[PDB]
């Protein structure tokens, strides 16, 4: 796990929050970021790519911000649906091996 | 007087395929302006490895010939392609003279060579009689023997098959990783110019 | 009509081998790749390897040398097969699918999530 999150976060409704994967040059500075979102008790869905675009059937809510090497997912006007954990993701490059490292995940918490 | 044109360097850098390691194709450049700054931008943050001439200053330059080698090797083997250097790679299938005068640029490119499935199309030769001098190419495929029993087109033990197969796969750490490699060799100060940058009257 | 199916599993023992299969249909199952991921329960994620819907597969190294998955396209499956088992390696596991080209995913399909759990 070599992306870094904070393990929790929260916020009051209204507030816009930020997420942060703070990574490195051979998995987030030359490779894309994508963020999940995973509900408890359910199976790991897609909220952004390509660090611009979104899916069908996501609102535009959710907003993404690539600096350096680190990323950011703000959620404007955050609300009581948002009770999920978030991944980060980017293929990573190193000297023992190679693939999609993951992140820590962040437990978000409306008050 | 001026050659003007353009050098088709995109065509050497971003051509679909690349030759394998024993049989590295050679290309001619004459008759254009070569604009290094679209190299830069290919593995930027990869260092250009140049052997005589100062990567920033190259612009105001202008050559007699340029020749430019292209190949596929792995990772760790990259370091085998400066001047002086000793190896399997360095001795059996491409060697650099103690006095080149070029530069060298490598980059990972792990993103369209290699294959989930395993890529057996590049090649590299393992067993030779003796070494091969600079600047040479052998396509030749003739059975190679170490012992005392002739090879009559046969293998098994005490023959073997000159020729071996690298295998790229994606999950494989640096080293293990396809890198395709670009050598641009020429001389200054011996012959009328023929490619070079901008220049006025 | 975009799904990836499995089934259902009980609890183990160490060193014993667990298999789980993924089904796929609805699309043409012979263009896409399938990732593997692992979520250990009070965890983060990982994933285990890639595979051509018909062909080889690629491991990542962590999970390498103990994992063994084929194709079968006949019934569009694809099973996986986990050798020496350890009361650590309780999880759920996942199949996903991926875009056609890979090596720049966007995981959408997911499995419904196989239970494993190893203890004696």
């Amino acid at each position: 796990s070599v992306l870094t999150q904070p393990p929790s976060a929260s916020g009051t409704p209204g507030q816009r929050v930020t997420i942060p994967c703070s990574g490195s040059s051979s998995n987030i500075g030359n490779n894309y970021v994508y963020w999940y979102q995973q509900l408890p008790g359910t199976a790991p869905k897609l909220l952004v790519y390509g660090n611009n675009q979104r899916p069908s059937g996501v609102p535009d809510r959710f907003s993404v911000s690539k600096s350096g090497t680190s990323a950011s997912l703000a959620i404007s006007g955050l609300r009581s649906e948002d009770e999920a954990d978030y991944y980060c993701a980017a293929w990573d490059d190193g000297l023992s091996g190679s693939g999609w490292v993951f992140g820590g995940g962040t437990k978000l918490t409306v008050l | 007087p001026n050659i003007t044109n353009l050098c088709p360097f995109d065509e050497v850098f971003n051509a679909t395929r690349f030759a394998s390691v024993y049989a590295w194709n050679r290309k001619r450049i004459s008759n254009c302006v070569a604009d290094y700054s679209v190299l830069y931008n290919l593995a930027p943050f990869f260092t250009f490895k140049c052997y005589g001439v100062s990567p920033t200053k190259l612009n105001d330059l202008c050559f007699t010939n340029v020749y430019a080698d292209s190949f596929v090797i792995r990772g760790d083997e990259v370091r085998q392609i400066a001047p002086g250097q000793t190896g399997k790679i360095a001795d059996y299938n491409y060697k650099l003279p103690d006095d080149f005068t070029g530069c060298v640029i490598a980059w990972n490119s792990n993103n369209l060579d290699s294959k989930v499935g395993g890529n057996y199309n590049y090649l590299y030769r393992l067993f030779r009689k003796s070494n091969l001098k600079p600047f040479e190419r052998d396509i030749s495929t003739e059975i190679y023997q170490a012992g005392n029993k002739p090879c009559n087109g046969v293998a098994g033990f005490n023959c073997y098959f000159p020729l071996r197969s690298y295998s790229f796969r994606p999950t494989y750490g640096v080293g293990h990783q396809p890198y395709r490699v670009v050598v641009l060799s020429f001389e200054l100060l011996h012959a009328p110019a023929t490619v070079c940058g901008p220049k006025k009257s | 009509q975009v799904q990836l199916v499995q089934s259902g599993a009980e609890v183990k023992k160490p060193g014993a081998s667990l298999k789980v299969s993924c089904r796929a249909s609805g699309y043409t199952f012979t263009s896409h790749f399938i990732h593997w991921v692992r979520q250990a329960p009070g965890q983060g994620l990982e994933w285990m390897g890639i595979i051509n819907p018909s062909g080889g597969a690629s491991y990542a190294q962590n999970f390498r040398d103990r994992v063994t998955m084929t194709t079968d396209p006949s019934t569009s499956t694809v099973y996986m097969e986990l050798g020496s088992l350890r009361s650590e390696d309780t999880a759920v596991y996942y199949c996903a699918r991926a875009e056609g080209s890979s090596w720049l995913g966007w995981f959408d399909p997911w499995g419904q999530g196989t239970l494993v759990t190893v203890s004696s």
